[PDB]
């Protein structure tokens, strides 16, 4: 029932979680929480997810219209 | 602008993917990133992540391939605008704080309440979240 409310809200949260990940000291790094302490390692890979989920969230949000 | 520190920056985020060296990250490569950062993603969700990134096919991802996918920028303001009118009730431009909070903490990715405070608190002044001012910070 309107398959866009999903897809249209994880478009939406994936960028901005993409674009929060820029400040190191955003609430966004705080959902790791398996890492006891977040390296520069962790920041490196995890910028790489993020981008990747960005733009699968933007291609469901353009198939479901 | 054909950056250069970013290519040392990129050549590094690639290494931490291709455990092998062989020059190309495979789905299993990516589950394994994300499985270590306490994520448990499905095939769907990594052959989505690949697929959107695998320019010719190959069903992987090599360096310039990578590279392409890193240096993408933000067009897409349209459709990030236009995922906010799903939730705009009104069709004034404005989201409820309130209704914002339950939309992103239950739906979809499922932000966190500090998360969601962040983009309340960036938005103005009465609760009336202003997501013109998101896609524009966004972009
Ligand atoms: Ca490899
Ligand atoms: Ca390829």
């Amino acid at each position: 029932f309107n398959r866009q409310i999903p897809a249209a809200a994880s478009l939406i949260q994936t960028a901005w979680r993409c674009y929060a990940a820029e400040n190191p000291d955003s609430s966004t790094w705080k959902i790791y929480i398996r890492i006891s302490q977040l390296r520069e390692h962790h920041r490196a890979t995890i910028k790489v997810i993020r981008r990747m989920q960005y733009f699968v969230a933007k291609k469901k949000f353009q198939q479901a219209r | 602008q054909l950056t250069e520190e970013q290519i040392a920056e990129f050549k590094e985020a690639f290494s931490l993917f291709d455990k092998d060296g062989d020059g190309t990250i495979t789905t299993k490569e990516l589950g394994t990133v994300m499985r270590s950062l306490g994520q448990n993603p499905t095939e769907a969700e990594l052959q989505d992540m690949i697929n959107e990134v695998d320019a010719d096919g190959n069903g992987t991802i090599d360096f310039p391939e990578f590279l392409t996918m890193m240096a993408r920028k933000m067009d897409s303001e349209e459709e990030i605008r236009e995922a906010f009118r799903v939730f705009d009730k009104d069709g004034n431009g404005y989201i409820s704080a309130a209704e914002l909070r339950h939309v992103m903490t239950n739906l979809g990715e499922k932000l966190t309440d500090e998360e969601v405070d962040e983009m309340i608190r960036e938005a103005d002044g009465d609760g009336q979240v202003n997501y013109e001012e998101l896609v524009q910070m966004m972009t």
